């Protein structure tokens, strides 16, 4: 009966939507797609006027659940921004083929309590059709915010086209076609198998590479030393540690601290999507008769110990919770690829 | 017990020692606390009963001294 | 006394403009003067996923295609990065002078001048090795306008700063080289490659392209020409909620840092203003060197430019709805006074 | 002159009416002024003499009294 959720709002609410069509997207989707990767931007080549600061962070999502979803129920996640008389009509369609996630700003939604402030990303929900009273009913997929709410026609149509718009959400659906045939249904696990060897395989090839853009150089490394290499390059930030322990600051210091804060919030997160993804690797691995592979092996609860140690890093930022957050880490990526590397040889 | 477990343990959270707590009190959708005060109720529940990964961190099981009283009860068997 | 050395808004481009001069190259009417741009630039929202999207970000730039390549290809040389192994530093330093010269990247804290021992900054720092200073150490040139100027560094101190540990922003060896000496046949065509890229960029610029690419930091989409400053001012109403919130006491640590990012976002942009501006007052003296100044009668550009930067000046150190509403005014009219300046330049090209 | 003009704005902007306010006093280097203060010097010069463009914001010509009555003349 509840509502499904995720520490990404997009991802708890693609939950909702594939349940619809008969697919487990914790298990089938993202527990069949096995990632580890730091990501970096930083100075490349001038000019790179969205360059603003260096930026670290990890993904435990690789390809993403919309490359999956679609390419293994044979449908497509598409995004469209739709102009406000076709909307309505837009989301009716979509729900008879799966669903759409519509975007939003904080503001517009209320339990989320934030009127003077459209948020530094839009929000997300999913329409759950019509009431009687004539209310649309909206999936909230954050694991804090998860439940169902209501909304007038006008207040949806009104929260889809704001002015100002500072996210460009106009309009701005990304609708998921993706109800499977009954004979893909059938295969979803045996897909999810294949999806499952494939993404192991590509964690210990451990490619790497960087690409310019006006946002700065992205570099990216995957595998093994994924973590290692994220922990040595968030050494850099310790600097953090000394200066968020002082009752004076400039704009300028304040700024670094609230910038290095948010660094870790945003790692955070990612830490618990990944305890999210292994908990659904966990569940596959069982369903597929595969468990035995990997007998001990808990990367779900390590990376959900790194998860806390970001929580505590970011809420206090000082040199111990800094500490523990690098050997929590540390942790998570041993149990990762000793598990990898067991389950793989059953593939 | 464990009602009881959750007020003693929320009772130095608290702005003052002049704020009411009961069972139903609202402790984060009024405002009342914030993360800090979220932190430490994560590390005692990690510490005295069974840790809580990210899908069990929602209002609804943190939002009333009952609510976690009953997270923590669901959670432990 | 009276300082000589060159400088700019964006550190780097007073730097190259140091390095230019060696070879006879004027970088900000020959080079920065001959390439007009205008940009709206947009980070927001495309296909998940996207882990290095923290926000919704939108900026300004007038650099166009920017220094390194044009500087590159007017002067027939090469203006490449590397990291640079420890032990090839000292050697390359030595080895680009003779054709140009250097970037070196360090961080904030490695440069007494900046006064920033407890931070690496945002983004790290740019100098350029100038010979030996009085005291045999390693001279420097500092390019941004407000520090410009010489410093000196030992040997074991430039080694440190190109090598820090840890190194959150890999300056590791990070160098720009600059081999951009131009031949003798070349140096005597400058202004008349000079001509032909003021006419190229204002064709590029009135041609109006946009685009948009998906990349793990988010759908990048940009808007050139004379509808990228009115497209600009239309998406930074979207920051209207700053000046209420920045102006309230009971900050949540979420509303602060919506706050400071805001504040951060027109900071940046303020530095784009600027650099609109220096690159507007370069173009107009490549035009009254051209002999073209009749032709574009008395438009003063970059004089709109520099009321923009000061109006963000205003608005970065005191958020307020006034502020914000003279920001845009002053781009409104920066828009205007740059097609009609464009449009009556490139009739006489 | 200019100096006199320059000594009474920076009079508004210093932190405290008890702080030596002598020609070479330095103002920023020394962090006893900042930008809020800077602006106001901006806003004067742009008001009573000629508007300065980035290129004359330079530590060289504010750090003084001296220096940025200097600056104005120059300008
Ligand atoms: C759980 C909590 C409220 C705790 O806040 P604090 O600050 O540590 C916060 O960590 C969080 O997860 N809330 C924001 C999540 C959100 O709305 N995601 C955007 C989804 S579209
Ligand atoms: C002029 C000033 C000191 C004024 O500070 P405030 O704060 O407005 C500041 O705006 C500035 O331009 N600082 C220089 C930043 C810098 O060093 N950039 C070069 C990067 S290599």
């Amino acid at each position: 009966d509840q509502t499904l959720h995720a520490p990404h709002c997009e991802v708890g609410c693609a939950a909702n939507v594939a349940r619809r069509v008969g697919v487990d997207l914790a298990r089938q989707v993202i527990g069949a797609h096995w990632a580890s990767r730091m990501l970096v931007r930083e100075v490349g080549t001038f000019p790179q006027p969205l360059l603003d600061r260096t930026q670290v962070t990890f993904s435990a999502q690789g390809e993403g659940w919309p490359a999956l979803l679609a390419r293994m129920t044979g449908g497509e996640v598409t995004s469209r921004h739709v102009p406000r008389e076709e909307l309505l009509s837009t989301l009716h369609a979509d729900r008879a083929e799966g669903g759409t996630l519509l975007f939003m700003e904080d503001r517009a939604c209320p339990w989320l309590d934030s009127a003077h402030s459209p948020g530094m990303l839009p929000h997300v929900v999913v329409p759950d059709g019509v009431a009687p009273d004539g209310s649309w009913q909206l999936i909230e997929g954050h694991s804090w915010w998860r439940g169902r709410y209501a909304m007038s026609e006008q207040d949806l149509l009104a929260a889809s086209y704001p002015d100002p718009d500072p996210h460009h959400v106009a309009g701005r659906v990304l609708s998921l076609r993706i109800r499977p045939s009954a004979e893909r249904a059938a295969q979803l696990d045996t897909l999810a198998r294949q999806e499952l060897a494939a993404g192991l395989r590509t964690y210990l090839a451990a490619e790497c590479g960087e690409t310019e853009t006006p946002a700065g150089r992205i570099v990216w490394a995957n595998g093994p030393q994924s973590v290692p290499l994220l922990v040595e390059r968030l050494r850099g930030w310790d600097y953090l540690c000394p200066l968020a322990a002082r009752n004076d600051l400039s704009t300028e210091h304040a700024r670094d601290v609230a910038l290095g804060r948010y660094l870790f919030l945003a790692l955070t997160d990612e830490l618990a999507f990944a305890a999210y993804a292994r908990a659904g690797t966990l569940r596959l691995v069982e369903g597929l008769g595969l468990a035995g592979a990997v007998g001990g092996l808990r990367p779900d609860e390590a990376w959900r110990l790194a998860w806390r140690s970001g929580q505590k890093l970011y809420r206090r930022l000082d040199r111990q919770n800094l500490s523990a957050l690098f050997s929590a880490l540390e942790k998570a990526a041993e149990v990762d690829v000793e598990y990898a590397r067991r389950l793989l040889k059953e593939l | 017990s464990l009602l009881v477990d959750v007020l003693e343990l929320l009772r130095p959270l608290l702005p003052s020692a002049d704020t009411e707590l009961t069972p139903d009190t609202e402790l984060f959708s009024s405002q009342l606390l914030d993360s800090l005060a979220l932190e430490e109720i994560q590390a005692a529940i990690e510490s005295r009963w069974v840790p809580l990964p990210p899908e069990e961190l929602t209002l609804a099981n943190f939002n009333t001294p009952a609510a976690i009283a009953e997270t923590i009860a669901r959670t432990s068997t």
